[PDB]
C-alpha cells in the first residue's frame, strides 16, 4: 500500500436529498486535476506524485461489467495491470486539464443514425455509471434503438429485444470502439423485478464547461483505462473479455 | 512500484474500494471518481438531520494521533447531489490495510 502524508480532505456534516442515503460506499476520493477542486485542495493523487509515492505517474481502472464477478474491479495506482486488457494501449491528449477531457470525433448508431458528426468534447468519467450526452441527441439515439423513456433523461428497452439491438461505436482519436447492445445495456431490478435500463442518459450540461459527451462506466467497462498525469493523456485497450 | 486497489461492484452502477483516514487508519468506502478532485467521508460531527450518516462510516479526529485541524467550510455540487462540511488534514491509506 502507499500513505500520503498531510492530505487535505472534507468532513461531510451536511448531504442533503437522497443520492447518498443507500449508497453503497461512504464518500468520493476525486482523481481529476486540481482546476476543479472545490476550495484549491491539492488532491489526493497530487500529493502523492508530490510525495514521489509511485515512479509513473498514472492510475488505471478495470471495471467488471458481470455484476457479480469477482473481483469487482481493480484501480491500479502507479501503473497499468496486464491481467485486466487484451492488446495494446491507444492514447488520446486530454484537450481542457480539468476533467479528463478528450475530443470525440463522432458518435454512430449501426443502423446509420450519426451524432456528434463533426467532433465534440467528452469526459472520462468513473464516477458516471451511465454514458451521458445530450439530450437531444440522445433521444434521436434511444428512438433509433426502440428505448422508451424512464425519468431524468433515463431510458427503458424491453429485455426480450437487446440481443437484436444495432451496435454503437465512438470514434476517438480516429479509431472506434464499439459498443455491444449487451455493453450498453444495464440489468436493474427492484422488488424481485428485472428491467433493462439504456445505458445512455440525456443531460445538457451548460456552457462554460459544457456541452459534454460522459464516456462512464458503461465504456470504461468495455474498454480499461489508463490515465496519465506525466503525458496529459487518456489510454484504452479491450478489456478482459 | 504500482499498488493495486481491488474495487467491489454493486450492480454495474457503483464501484467503490476501502481506504484509510488516520493514525490507526480509520477505513471507508470510496468511489474513485475520475470527474470530481475533493476527497470527503462523513463527520462523526455530521448534523442529526444528514441521515446517510446514520448508516455510513463517521470519521472521529480524536482517534487519529495524525489529524491536523483546518475547519474551513466547504461545499460540494455533484451532477446527482450535493454536501457540505469542513476540512480536515491526515494520512491517507490505500488500500486501508
Ligand atoms: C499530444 O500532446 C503532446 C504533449 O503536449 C504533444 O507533443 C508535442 O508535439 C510537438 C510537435 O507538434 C513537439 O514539438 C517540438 O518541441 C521541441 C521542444 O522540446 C522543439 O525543439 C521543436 O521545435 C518542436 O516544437 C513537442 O515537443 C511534443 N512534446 C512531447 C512531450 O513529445 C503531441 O503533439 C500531442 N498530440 C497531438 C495528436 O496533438
Ligand atoms: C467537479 C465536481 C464538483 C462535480 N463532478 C461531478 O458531478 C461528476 C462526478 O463524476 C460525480 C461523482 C459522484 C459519484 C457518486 C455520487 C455522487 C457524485 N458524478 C455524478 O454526479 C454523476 C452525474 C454527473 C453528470 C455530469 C456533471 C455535470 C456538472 C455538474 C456540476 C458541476 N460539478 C461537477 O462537475
Ligand atoms: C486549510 O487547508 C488549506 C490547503 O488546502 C490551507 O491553504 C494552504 O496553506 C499553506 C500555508 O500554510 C500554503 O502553502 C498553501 O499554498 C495553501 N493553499 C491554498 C490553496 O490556499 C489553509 O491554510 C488551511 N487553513 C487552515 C485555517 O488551517
Ligand atoms: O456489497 P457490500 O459493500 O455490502
Amino acid at each position: 500500500g502507499v500513505k500520503v502524508e498531510r492530505q487535505v480532505f472534507g468532513e461531510a456534516t451536511k448531504q442533503p436529498g437522497i443520492t447518498f442515503i443507500a449508497a453503497k460506499f461512504d464518500g468520493i476520493l476525486g482523481m481529476a486535476y486540481p482546476r476543479i477542486s472545490v476550495n484549491n485542495v491539492l488532491p489526493v493523487f497530487d500529493n502523492l506524485m508530490q510525495q514521489k509515492l509511485v515512479d509513473q505517474n498514472i492510475f488505471s481502472f478495470y471495471l467488471s461489467r458481470d455484476p457479480d464477478a469477482q473481483p469487482g474491479g481493480e484501480l491500479m495506482l502507479g501503473g497499468t495491470d496486464s491481467k485486466y486488457y487484451k492488446g495494446s494501449l491507444s492514447y488520446l491528449n486530454v484537450t481542457r486539464k480539468a476533467y479528463w477531457q478528450v475530443h470525440l470525433d463522432q458518435v454512430e448508431v449501426a443502423s446509420g443514425l450519426t451524432l456528434c458528426k463533426e467532433g465534440c468534447e467528452a469526459i472520462v468519467d468513473t464516477g458516471t455509471s451511465l454514458m451521458v450526452g445530450p439530450v437531444d441527441e440522445v433521444r434521436e439515439l434511444q428512438k433509433a434503438i426502440g428505448a422508451v423513456p424512464l425519468i431524468q433523461g433515463e431510458y427503458m428497452i424491453p429485455c426480450e429485444k437487446v440481443s437484436t439491438l444495432p451496435a454503437i461505436t465512438l470514434k476517438l482519436g480516429g479509431k472506434g470502439y464499439k459498443l455491444s447492445p449487451e455493453d450498453y445495456t444495464l440489468k436493474v431490478s427492484q422488488a424481485g423485478k428485472t428491467l433493462c435500463l439504456s445505458g445512455f442518459m440525456g443531460m445538457d450540461i451548460p456552457p462554460p464547461s459544457g456541452p459534454l459527451w460522459i464516456l462512464g462506466d458503461v465504456f470504461i467497462g468495455r474498454y480499461y483505462t489508463v490515465f496519465d498525469r506525466d503525458n496529459n493523456r487518456v489510454g484504452f485497450a479491450e478489456a478482459a473479455r | 512500484g504500482p499498488i493495486p486497489e481491488v474495487l467491489k461492484n454493486y450492480m454495474d452502477a457503483q464501484y467503490y474500494g476501502e481506504i484509510g483516514i488516520g493514525t490507526p487508519p480509520q477505513c471507508f468506502t470510496v468511489v474513485f471518481d475520475t470527474g470530481s478532485s475533493n476527497l470527503w467521508v462523513p463527520s462523526i460531527h455530521c448534523k442529526l438531520l444528514d441521515i446517510a450518516c446514520w448508516i455510513h462510516h463517521k470519521y472521529n479526529s480524536d482517534k487519529s494521533s495524525t489529524y491536523v485541524k483546518n475547519g474551513t467550510s466547504f461545499d460540494i455540487h455533484y451532477g446527482s447531489g450535493s454536501l457540505s462540511g469542513y476540512l480536515s488534514q491526515d494520512t491517507v491509506s490505500v488500500p486501508c490495510q
